[PDB]
RNA sequence: CUCAGCUUCUUAGGAGAAUGACGUAGCAUGCUAC
RNA sequence: GUAGCAUGCUACGUCAUUCUCCUAAGAAGCUG
């Protein structure tokens, strides 16, 4: 708590009281000397107090505003920042349905309800280029989230089944993408 | 035996296989009530004395018809001719028969009686009261010998629960009509034994499932004109059935019977008082004390609790839309106004404001809030409302559209998880594994949450034994100082909450206790103290961690009556929280060694101490109306010097149409509460505790009176039962020599350790065994037939050694330490708990640790006993703890000093990350 | 340690969810919430992780609010 | 205070301890002034304290009495608030038939769960499922509480309002129960 | 959106106690002067 | 005996902090 004009008098107050009994004065100044040291050291105590408390006040509403800066924050950017920890935690799981939906849906093949579980399970997905529909179907067979489902129907983007001969790679352009493909568990 | 056989069903045409011996008496093992001289209570007693003969019809089978032939000596004969006799043209008695038969070489006389059930009614009210499943095989023939259910019903897992299946009651009501029977034949009985001069005291155990009374051993003929039925002990013993079976449900039919349509009463028929009292004539004639249909003419508490108990059983018969608040049509300044000037309730009859003021002239702050409070004209002026997804009476809709609320699934904390599974935690086969989480809920929260009242039946109560219980529940209660205080003397903690529907439009609680000054409050008051005022209480959706997706809704009560309710009972429950060492430990800390204090108190000088425990399945919604009532009554006892009857009466009146039964506002839509307790009242706490207490007494009693009492080598305890049952059933006016003499023995061999469901106990353990106190399968069987719900092998336990202490406790597990130089008791919680706590949050900004520190601080003050746990993991949450506070604090150090050119200034934070600081929270020294 | 991994996964997808205004839509809310309050009260770990797929499924549906092509790395 | 009249005396004394200490002269004199400034000061000091403290009871006056005000305020508002709501939900009454039912009462005195249940005007049906739907609230029209309701709307759980022929079994599951019939009484 | 209980942290105010110090009044003793 | 100074003590005014109690406000945690 130096650096107060009210410190230096006090230090020099000590180093005079110091001097003093280095020489050993007579009590009479020696009771001088040590009530001019007290009144300084009162003077600068009193100073470093009212500092310690001012300094004390100035942190306590640092600290506040610094809470109310990153509670700002954190609120502001909460849809993305729970996105990204939501793939994340996908990533470190690395489970084989869900790694492979999520490669899927990076090609565009989501799905379009959510993915049954039973037996009587009716799926439909989404297939918007040849080359996913050749990489996830084969024949009448269909590999999604870690499971096989049987290929029931195929509607083209207008609607319009399409018969499963008729999918081939000269056949391409003449269907309209995206196809929508309806199957069951098996 | 072919000659006594004969000799039995001689006049009889119908055959007859000899059940017992060769003219041997068959073993009996029945519930027979019981008074001597020398023995007293309401227990199994193996009387073997009957010699049962069934009856065979065509293509040979046994029905449920018996003939109970017994011996008498000549002397109770000749008195059992000359009484029936005089009984003979009566219909509601069996037919006896008296005859003379030779066995060896004298006449001893072969009394007979016919068209006997094998069971009695004592054995129907025994086995619906005393009812552990382990045996329980009585109440199984009884419903399937009388076609009330077909036997496979019995192996449904949970069949008789009253939770995992209400369809157990439809099972119940299939025995309403015999009870309805039996409870009316019994009045013949009456009437035939009033008008033939016998004078004799009415038993359960000597009536049968159809209503014959084939007993009168213990008649004596006073001069024809005169006679008194003593139904004391039987109408109190069978009367929690009358409701669990819902005897009187012919009732609501015109004729009174099953296959006729429901009685069309009008609508407009709010005063049932001379229905009531025909009920009462009819099936309660000679109960010999005065019954008050409504209960604002009862004398006493002790009344207001006798003829309330009757409200619940005749309110069952008449329509559901003639209760509620009763409305009339005032006028103020010209406009008329519709108000509640009334009230039906269920139990306390009907009610009417002693100052009803139509015509009158203005409204002031406190007029608008009394016409704003009672749902008068918010159900006047709203949409007719079916809402089918409760199966609760639906007065009104407010709103156009209905409104969905949806549970939120609760932020994570990924650095807290990030670092527990860094320090070793989150593994598989670790004991300490998440167990908590913020579970999530559909649009239909809060009203399916709601619809959970619908385990709230309308229960009467045993008279008798609660007119003692809650004597005994009071002295519990006699060492505190209660009354009412006035409204600058009441202490409101949080005055920035909901004031409840309407109120909660405009602002909160304190724009409602600082805007109408103290002389306002005291006039609302006053006002309570003579008028009935109705209130609406919403049913708020409850965001809090568990590990289990039940919504936890909380009643918000309306300001109102919180207000009123707390200027009346604040006094008596501060003074509840206040004082140590009590049977209520409400208000006691468990830091700096308050824990082992309670521990200890509990243990006061219990001769072979072990404890037990409880949690009330559903405390809130499956509370009974006549516990509750009773709660609110006892913590009323209070005011005997400055509350007239008057004044008591019409705040319990209050009370009840405020909190017990009132109408919620779940979700824009105003319901009808069955009853139950609302966990919103300022007595919310405390009534819980009451009611753990009474239920704790009940359970008590019943040990001590359904002891056999000859095998009772304690003479004092002996005598102790036998005096019990006088109290009860002989007695009429409050004993308070027994009394406390009763509640001194309970202190002694039954402690207790009460804060609201949570109840521990220390009881003398050779006792129970023995037979002389509360058990838990008396607790259980006490909450079975009082509570109508069953409680499992998940909310009790029992610990036999006391080292280890109590098993839970507020969540919170016991368990000894060395700390201090001297063994202490720590609560320790779950570290599942804790962790759960850490991970996931409410808000969003909780997930960030620096802005929250005081979170894991206050976390690990709690999860500092952990670190003494042998488990190591169980420490390890606590040590991870410290090190992610002391993680968080450098990572704000780092923050500080990067986004601002200043270092954190003062260091005194030093001690969150060292264990003495939280050591210091359970030294006894504070 | 999948087991307690997938139910912070499940919270952290469904507040996702609950994000894209799912919760606006009262059929596929029950369904998605249903499914993670299962998640949540799991002993198994597979079937944890197919009600995760579900629940994922969800999430992939709603292409247009979530571009999981440029934020999947 | 500062500028209280009694820090005049006090600055004198300074003024004369910083002319007489300067001289350093007249020995028994200088030190009874400083006493006397120590008596200059306590008297003043002592002085400064009651008026801080005159100071401070003024503040939390001001303070109390503009809080009073604030709950006047606020007080009135409500009262003028709660009054609307009264007269708002005054006027809804079917004053007709409310009236009819009042009069026809024995004493003026009646139920208040047969208010609704007898004179209100719409009926709003909340069916959990389908079954429930054909069970009670089947058709256009429907009888409840012994009156012709005539439904009027249906909507769902999402507000979306659902044609009375999209209420079907095959077509239920497609349906956001539970349903909101607002029927009209005929 | 509730009713109570306990605990931790932070801020402001008041009182008391402990020790350090100044000033004034009084008492005991000591000293210079008459 | 008066004036002045010194040591000690009692009382009061003044402050310096530390501790205790509490009156209120804010933040958070746990329990039924
Ligand atoms: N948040 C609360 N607010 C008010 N009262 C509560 C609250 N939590 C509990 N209570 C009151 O305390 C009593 C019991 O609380 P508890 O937490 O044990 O619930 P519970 O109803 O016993 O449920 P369950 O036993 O099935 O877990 C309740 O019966 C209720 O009246
Ligand atoms: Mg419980
Ligand atoms: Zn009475
Ligand atoms: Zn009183």
């Amino acid at each position: 708590f130096s650096s107060l004009p009210s410190y230096a008098a006090f230090a020099t107050a000590q180093e005079a009281y110091e001097q003093a009994v280095a020489n050993g004065d007579s009590e009479v100044v020696l009771k001088k000397l040590k009530k001019s040291l007290n009144v300084a050291k009162s003077e600068f105590d009193r100073d470093a107090a009212m500092q310690r408390k001012l300094e004390k006040m100035a942190d306590q509403a640092m600290t506040q505003m610094y809470k109310q800066a990153r509670s700002e924050d954190k609120r502001a950017k909460v849809t993305s920042a729970m996105q990204t920890m939501l793939f994340t935690m996908l990533r470190k799981l690395d489970n084989d349905a869900l790694n492979n939906i999520i490669n899927n849906a990076r090609d565009g093949c989501v799905p379009l309800n959510i993915i049954p579980l039973t037996t009587a399970a009716k799926l439909m997905v989404v297939i918007p280029d040849y080359n996913t529909y050749k990489n996830t179907c084969d024949g009448t067979t269909f590999t999604y989230a870690s499971a096989l489902w049987e290929i029931q129907q195929v509607v083209d983007a207008d609607s319009k089944i399409v018969q499963l001969s008729e999918i081939s790679m000269d056949n391409s352009p003449n269907l309209a993408w995206p196809l929508i493909v309806t199957a069951l568990r098996a | 035996a072919q000659s006594f056989l004969n000799r039995v069903c001689g006049v009889s045409a119908a055959r007859l296989t000899p059940c017992g011996t060769g003219t041997s008496t068959d073993v009996v093992y029945r519930a027979f009530d019981i008074y001597n001289d020398k023995v007293a209570g309401f227990a199994k007693f193996l009387k073997t004395n009957c010699c049962r003969f069934q009856e065979k019809d065509e293509d040979d089978n046994l029905i449920d018809s018996y003939f109970v032939v017994k011996r008498h000596t000549f002397s109770n004969y000749q008195h059992e001719e000359t009484i029936y006799n005089l009984l003979k043209d009566c219909p509601a008695v069996a037919k006896h028969d008296f005859f003379k038969f030779r066995i060896d070489g004298d006449m001893v006389p072969h009394i007979s009686r016919q068209r006997l059930t094998k069971y009695t009614m004592a054995d129907l009210v025994y086995a619906l009261r005393h009812f552990d499943e382990g045996n329980c095989d009585t109440l199984k023939e009884i419903l399937v010998t009388y076609n009330c259910c077909d036997d496979d019903y019995f192996n449904k897992k949970d069949w008789y629960d009253f939770v995992e299946n209400p369809d157990i009651l439809r099972v119940y009501a299939n025995l309403g009509e015999r009870v309805r029977q039996a409870l009316l034949k019994t009045v013949q009985f009456c009437d035939a034994m009033r008008n033939a001069g016998i004078v004799g005291v009415l038993t359960l155990d000597n009536q049968d499932l159809n209503g014959n009374w084939y007993d009168f051993g213990d008649f004596i003929q006073t001069t024809p004109g005169s006679g008194v039925p003593v139904v004391d002990s039987y109408y109190s013993l069978l009367m929690p059935i009358l409701t669990l079976t819902r005897a009187l449900t012919a009732e609501s039919h015109v004729d009174t019977d099953l296959t006729k349509p429901y009685i069309k009463w009008d609508l407009l028929k709010y005063d049932f008082t001379e229905e009531r009292l025909k009920l009462f004539d009819r099936y309660f004639k000679y109960w010999d004390q005065t019954y008050h249909p409504n209960c604002v003419n009862c004398l006493d508490d002790r009344c207001i609790l006798h003829c309330a108990n009757f409200n619940v059983l005749f309110s069952t018969v008449f329509p559901p839309t003639s209760f509620g608040p009763l409305v009339r049509k005032i006028f103020v300044d010209g406009v008329p106004f519709v108000v509640s000037t009334g009230y039906h309730f269920r139990e306390l009859g009907v009610v009417h404001n002693q100052d009803v003021n139509l015509h009158s002239s203005r409204l002031s702050f406190k007029e608008l809030l009394v016409y704003a409070a009672d749902p008068a004209m918010h159900a006047a002026s709203g949409n007719l409302l079916l809402d089918k997804r409760t199966t609760c009476f639906s007065v009104a809709a407010l709103t156009n559209n209905v409104a969905f609320q949806t549970v939120k699934p609760g932020n994570f904390n990924k650095d807290f998880y990030d670092f527990a599974v860094s320090k070793g935690f989150f593994k598989e086969g670790s004991s300490v594994e998440l167990k908590h989480f913020f579970f999530a809920q559909d649009g239909n929260a809060a009203i399916s949450d709601y619809d959970y009242y619908r385990y709230n039946l309308p229960t009467m109560c045993d008279i008798r034994q609660l007119l003692f219980v809650v004597e005994v529940v009071d002295k519990y209660f006699d060492c505190y100082d209660g009354g009412c205080i006035n409204a600058n003397q009441v202490i409101v903690n949080n005055l920035d909450k909901s004031a409840g529907f309407p109120f909660n439009k405009w602002g909160k609680a304190r724009l409602y206790y600082d805007s109408m000054s103290y002389e306002d409050q005291d006039a609302l008051f006053a006002y309570t103290k003579r008028n009935v005022i109705p209130t609406i209480t919403q049913m708020n959706l409850k965001y809090a961690i568990s590990a289990k997706n039940r919504a936890r809704t909380v009643a918000g009560v309306s300001i109102c009556s919180t207000m009123t309710n707390r200027q009346f009972h604040q006094k008596l429950l501060k003074s509840i929280a206040a004082t140590r060492g009590a049977t209520v430990v409400i208000g006691t800390s468990k830091f700096y060694g308050g824990w082992h204090n309670m521990l200890k108190t509990v243990y006061s000088d219990v001769e072979n101490p072990h404890l037990m425990g409880w949690d009330y399945p559903k405390c809130d919604r499956a509370m009974p109306n006549m516990l509750r009532i009773m709660a609110s009554l006892v913590l009323a006892r209070k005011h005997t010097t400055c509350c007239s009857l008057s004044h008591r009466f019409y705040r319990l009146a209050n009370e009840c149409a405020q909190v017990l039964s009132e109408m919620v506002m779940c979700g824009g839509s105003l319901y009808v509460k069955p009853g139950g307790t609302s966990s919103g009242d300022a007595t919310t706490a405390y009534a819980n505790s009451v009611f753990n207490i009474c239920q704790a007494v009940t359970a008590n009693v019943n040990a001590l009176l359904s002891t056999d009492g000859n095998k009772i080598a304690d003479k004092y305890v002996r005598n102790l039962q036998h005096r019990l049952y006088e109290c009860l059933y002989r007695n009429r006016d409050v004993d308070t020599d027994f009394v406390n003499e009763f509640y001194a023995y309970l202190r002694k061999h039954f402690s207790m350790m009460i804060l609201s469901d949570d109840a521990v106990v220390c009881f003398n353990s050779t006792y129970a065994s023995q037979g002389l106190v509360a058990s838990i399968k008396n607790f259980k069987s006490v909450l079975y037939y009082q509570n109508n719900v069953f409680m499992s092998e998940a909310k009790c336990w029992t610990e036999t050694d006391l080292t280890k202490g109590p098993h839970e406790f507020c969540s919170q597990h016991t368990m000894l330490v060395k700390q201090g130089d001297d063994y202490v008791y720590l609560p320790y919680p779950d570290p599942s708990r804790i962790l759960g706590a850490g991970c996931f949050v409410d808000d969003i900004v909780k997930t960030d640790g620096t802005l929250m520190i005081e979170r894991f601080v206050s976390l690990a003050i709690d999860a500092y006993p952990l670190t003494k746990h042998p488990n190591q993991e169980y420490a390890d949450v606590f040590h991870l703890y410290l090190q992610y506070i002391r993680k968080l604090h450098d990572e704000l150090t780092g923050h500080m000093l990067d986004m601002y050119s200043v270092m954190l200034t003062n260091d005194n934070t030093s001690r969150y990350w060292e264990p003495e600081f939280y050591e210091a929270m359970y030294t006894p020294h504070t | 340690s999948k087991m307690s991994d997938v139910k912070c996964t499940s919270v952290v997808l469904l507040s996702v969810l609950q994000q894209l205004r799912v919760e606006s839509s009262s059929k596929l809310w029950a369904q998605c919430v249903q499914l993670h309050n299962d998640i949540l009260l799991a002993k198994d770990t597979t079937e944890a992780f197919e009600k995760m797929v579900s629940l994922l499924s969800v999430l992939l549906s709603m292409q247009g609010a979530v571009d999981i092509n440029k934020l999947c790395e």
